[PDB]
């Protein structure tokens, strides 16, 4: 046995003709199940570890199974050999040790003993250096996936009882494993990346032929699939995409369908792309920070003296286990790397992606003829019956692929022209509100829509231009859609921003090159001008609070710096703080920029008046902040941390005034903002444009100053009106606006008199009573034209004398 | 006779069982050595759901077979 | 228009009228940033404290509450560390109707009664319910502390 | 009727329950899908901390709200 | 004593009190046909709230006085 393995080359012929003599007997399956167990036992027990490491034994190994596994006769009773599925009570982490199929699926170069050989011996290696030392195995990690594929492959087509026992192996460790994706999961007692990577590529590799480019063996793959309950795929405690418990179950019950290889197979490497490849990206993405935190401890310690000596060897030993601790973590970071930035096996996972998003679409097309004809383009009760009680994974485990795999400049997403389909999904998932109810995930897919239009270094078009150009579903309806979903993020509150700030980048770069876009804006806000006004004020109402926001956050943490300048919670919360003034920055910065070039073309849709008067007041109460001495005193370490440039951000301020400066609306509207106008702000924001050199033109300063004497003479006519009506009757004033009533309406449930526009504005909070708290509604007014009439009488009485 | 039933976590269990039984009865058995309520329990053969009222014969069950049990879904 | 005429107003009115045990006014001669101070209620463990309000308007007052914050720390059930407190007519129960003075009073009254119900702060709402002589003593060492 | 529960990670869950469950009810089913017992999961909602002994009928009853884990680790240097 | 509640909708129940009863006492009387907890009691009276520990002898209700039944939202 052991000479054997050692010597496999030279047993390859002599043991050929004894595995062929047990076939024509039929007594292959004793010998089937004397071999295997010993194979496990050597490997086990001869072998500490068997791993990629040593390349003379698992060379060996594989020969053996291909030896093995050619043979057709034996292919198609391979599964009875004892030991080959795992035990009902058997350990998550024991998949690979106690199993005929478990060390072989394990040879994977992201190992930490095959990590340490090859990354340990120096930590600081150069760029350069680092792509040989991950070339030199993604080739032979290539052979190793290539032999493995050609075994499972072989144990696919041996018969009809080996591909239904292959996927119930598959489903019990699909099921034993849903803590990967957990924050802190027990990385002892559940299944190692290597493992399950090495299985999640076999199944995508196995969708290659029905995946093809025609699409045509796209009808191979079951769309009724999830009416029937599923017999390997565990979907309890999975959540739908817009179905509960209870409406599943008797949809289930409902309507009472023969299982078949190619719909079991197509939906259990979705999940293994979630639970399996989704968890070690997780993974790996908290390798940056362990390693932060880990280095602080180690330096705490390294600064104690030590004498005492049961403490001193105590200490020394800390240091030592620590030390290859972060050994193994800085291997296995760089290892893990290396193994993502291998081209030749993301392009793959990155196409099944793509054939899988058309399978979606077509799942969702009510003639299912996507790939054929393109489609035409409360909630959970319209939704469509088939796609309503599929789960949350498949579309969760390639969106967390797609954004964790973009951050490499090596990414297989770029240039790829079968990109397209996804990105027909991602807009259908956009535009009907019915498909999915849960807006988390789709605030993943906006973030990842925002990633993908992110303009390069060389500030050329993203990857994603081509597409949001040259597809002809998008184009129709991206706009409206991510309008729509702007306003909807609404439903303390620090991450209904977040959503806003990847929206705010894609409406930028949208507007900025793409000229059909910018004519379905406009075209937008004259034909469906109820639609984009709801867009503008949900955009207006959060930028008041903004910067308010970001300035209690930078004193925040000023505030906790100086602390530590005199436990280990006040860092946390700078941390928290910091990015929550970071993104307040951001944000703020964005919808002033989108307030600028919308200004720019259409001032139209912001002079009308039910957003008139609140613009004015936020960029009045915006403009007093930047200039006044709240941002001047804050003097933050690194401005450019947190994107805190005021200086920048008051050039797209005023561009915004001048944008609106040839309306006479608005110049009458912040002439009416007493609360945060005066003219010495912008005297001020002169000279600090001034102290920026070339930053603002002098005739935009000039312009800046015209404007500001207008809305100057305008505030001083104001108050020469005001001056003019002096002591009134305390009958003429609105009981709440304490001021005098324009139109005048007698409330029905407390009888007393209230202005039209201010009873307006309290229903549109809340439609009760201010007075009694009796039910109200707009209908339910009454116009006193009598009062009025003496409203007029009293005011020309006042105007005798003026 | 004795049949097979196939859980989704995949426990095998043996139960002695009759042609003319009920298959509530057949789930009144597996909650004795189980502890699982009937109406929880949803019993598959040969991929079709089966019926409460209905008997292991009418179906065509033959003995030694494999059931597959699939406890429906539970609420929170 | 909308905001600025009616916190004159009623700046106005308790400068007629002064309240008796608390007192409020703007922070220099910035309108949408006020003060108020009270004095704790003689029936109450917080008898002898002085405590200062941080006072921000929004920009809606008339139809939004203000955003009101405690500076002195004192020992409460219902005032975290950052004085924030847990009151109903700041919240949805709000209505345009309502008056600072009124606001300032109802401060006032939850300090008298000390509604447990709320909690903001579980150990000591946890103290409250089961002995009362550690939580009068607390207040009144921390008003020693703070509220002089 | 459905819940959401979010954590610092950026972790998004669902989660059924019902009025008259009690919160340690559902942090015990948290603990199920978490790995992480009910003593250290602490839910913001409001910005205010709920207690063990309520249930979901008293904090604002609504339909497909959105709960905060913040994570309290026994162990403080 | 004939006594009226009206709550948000318009809704309006009619049942007996006493001038000896307390707040919680007519709140008593609200759970007999609603079931709402004692704790929710919420009495909007002209403006002015109405202590649901005090006797019904000091909130000066008349026959067929109308109050204002709301259900609360307390927590923060």
């Amino acid at each position: 046995i052991t000479g054997i393995v050692s010597n496999v080359n030279s047993y390859t012929d002599f043991l050929s003709q004894i595995i062929q003599r047990a076939i024509l007997e039929g007594t292959a399956l004793d010998l089937l199940n004397a071999v295997f167990p010993t194979l496990l036992e050597y490997c086990n027990k001869h072998v500490s570890h068997f791993d990629l490491n040593e390349s003379v034994i698992y060379n060996n190994v594989l020969t053996i199974f291909e030896l093995f596994v050619t043979f057709k006769p034996i292919a198609e009773i391979f599964t009875k050999i004892d030991g080959f599925f795992a035990d009902y009570s058997c350990k998550p982490q024991d998949f690979e040790r106690k199993t005929i199929l478990g060390p072989i699926l394990s040879l994977s170069p992201i190992e930490a003993a095959v990590a340490i050989r090859n990354y340990g011996d120096n930590l600081l290696r150069s760029k350069q250096q680092t792509a040989m030392i991950h070339e030199s195995l993604q080739a032979e990690h290539k052979v190793v996936i290539d032999r493995l594929f050609f075994i499972v492959d072989k144990l696919v087509r041996g018969s009809l009882n080996s591909r239904t026992d292959m996927i119930s192996y598959f489903a019990h460790i699909a099921n034993k494993n849903h803590l990967r994706r957990a924050d802190h999961p027990p990385f002892k007692e559940l299944s190692s990346n290597g493992f399950m990577s090495n299985i999640t590529l076999l199944l995508v590799r196995f969708s290659q032929p029905f995946l093809d480019i025609s699409y045509k063996k796209i009808d191979k793959i079951d769309a009724n699939y999830f009416n029937n309950p599923s017999l390997f795929i565990d979907l309890s405690g999975e959540t739908r995409l817009n179905s509960d418990f209870k409406e599943a179950d008797a949809f289930y019950d409902k309507n009472r369908s023969k299982p078949n290889f190619i719909s079991d197979c197509f939906f259990l490497t979705l999940t293994y792309l979630h639970y399996g490849l989704g968890g070690t990206l997780s993974f790996e993405e908290k390798m940056g920070s362990e390693i932060k935190a880990l280095k602080e401890e180690i330096e705490k310690v390294k600064k104690i003296a030590a004498n005492h000596d049961v403490f001193a060897r105590f200490i020394t030993a800390q240091l030592s286990k620590m030390e290859k601790a972060l050994k193994t973590t800085e291997s296995l970071r760089f290892a893990l790397q290396g193994f993502f930035a291998h081209r030749s096996l993301q392009l793959e996972v990155f196409d099944f992606i793509c054939g899988a998003s058309t399978f979606l679409i077509r799942v969702v097309d009510p003639e299912h003829e996507f790939p054929f004809k393109q489609i035409k383009l409360f909630l959970r009760a319209h939704a469509p019956v088939p796609f309503k009680y599929y789960p949350e994974f498949v579309v969760e485990g390639p969106v967390n692929y797609s954004l964790y795999i973009s951050k490499y400049q090596t990414s297989p997403i770029f240039r790829n022209p079968r990109l397209g389909s996804f990105v027909e999904f991602t807009t259908m998932v956009l535009r009907c509100p019915e498909l999915v109810s849960n807006p988390h995930l789709k605030g993943k897919l906006v973030q990842l829509l925002s990633v993908g239009a992110m303009p390069l270094t060389d500030n050329s078009p993203g990857f994603m231009m081509d597409i949001f150009e040259h597809d002809e579903l998008v184009n129709k309806n991206l706009l409206y859609a991510l309008l729509d979903f702007y306003v909807i993020v609404e439903k303390q509150f620090y991450d209904k921003f977040n959503s806003r700030y990847s929206i705010s980048i894609i409406l930028e770069e949208l507007y900025y090159k793409i000229p059909s876009y910018k004519n379905q804006l406009i075209w937008q806000s004259q034909n469906n001008a109820d639609f984009f006004v709801r867009f503008v004020a949900r955009m207006l109402n959060d930028l008041t609070f903004l910067l308010d926001e970001g300035l209690s956050n930078l004193a925040e943490v000023h505030n906790i710096q100086n602390e530590l300048d005199n436990d280990k919670e006040l860092q946390t919360r700078l941390a928290s703080a910091s990015r929550q003034a970071k993104s307040s920055c951001g944000l703020a910065d964005k919808s002033m920029k989108l307030f600028e070039i919308y200004s720019k073309d259409i001032p139209a849709a912001f002079v009308t008046p039910e957003i008139v008067y609140r613009l004015a007041s936020m960029l009045n109460y915006n403009l007093e902040s930047l200039v006044g001495p709240k941002c001047g005193e804050l003097k933050v370490k690194d401005p450019q941390s947190y994107s805190f440039n005021p200086k920048d951000l008051l050039k797209a301020l005023t561009t915004v005034y001048i944008n609106l400066s040839e309306q006479s609306e608005f110049i009458s509207a912040v002439a009416k903002d007493e609360r945060s106008f005066n003219r010495n702000l912008f005297v001020r924001a002169v000279d600090i444009l001034g102290r920026k050199t070339g930053l603002a033109s002098p005739e935009f300063i000039e312009k800046l100053l015209n404007f500001a004497n207008k809305a100057e003479e305008q505030r001083k006519a104001d108050e020469e009106e005001d001056l003019e009506y002096g002591d009134v009757p305390d009958e003429f004033l609105d009981p709440l606006m304490y001021t005098i009533m324009k139109d005048p309406v007698i409330l029905p449930a407390s009888k007393m008199n209230i202005d039209r526009s201010t009873i307006k504005a309290h229903l549109l909070s809340d439609s009760t009573d201010p007075f009694n708290r009796m039910p109200l509604k707009l209908e339910d007014v009454t116009p006193n034209e009598e009062l009025r009439q003496k409203i007029l009488c009293f005011k020309k009485q006042k105007k005798e004398e003026a | 006779m004795q049949i097979f039933v196939k859980t989704l976590t995949g426990k095998t269990i043996t139960l002695e069982v009759e042609p003319s039984d009920t298959i509530e009865n057949v789930k009144a058995r597996i909650q004795d050595k189980e502890g699982i309520p009937p109406d929880q329990q949803r019993l598959i053969f040969a991929g079709k759901q089966l019926e409460d009222g209905r008997t292991l014969s009418d179906y065509n069950i033959q003995k030694e077979s494999t059931l597959h049990l699939v406890l429906r879904l539970r609420g929170g | 228009m909308s905001s600025s005429k009616r916190i004159a107003k009623e700046l106005s009115d308790l400068e007629r009228d002064p309240p008796t045990s608390s007192s409020a006014g703007p922070v220099g001669d910035d309108l949408y940033h006020w003060q108020a101070s009270i004095m704790g209620p003689a029936d109450s463990p917080y008898a002898g404290g002085v405590f200062f309000l941080s006072i921000h308007f929004p920009t809606d007052y008339p139809f939004k509450p203000p955003k009101i914050s405690f500076t002195t720390k004192i020992y409460h059930p219902n005032i975290n560390a950052n004085g924030n407190i847990c009151l109903d007519i700041l919240k949805d129960q709000w209505s345009p109707a309502l008056t600072l003075s009124k606001v300032l009073l109802s401060i006032s009254s939850l300090l008298t009664d000390a509604n447990p119900d709320d909690p903001l702060v579980p150990e000591i709402a946890h103290i409250y319910k089961t002995d009362r002589p550690k939580y009068e003593a607390t207040a009144r060492e921390w008003t020693k502390k703070y509220a002089v």
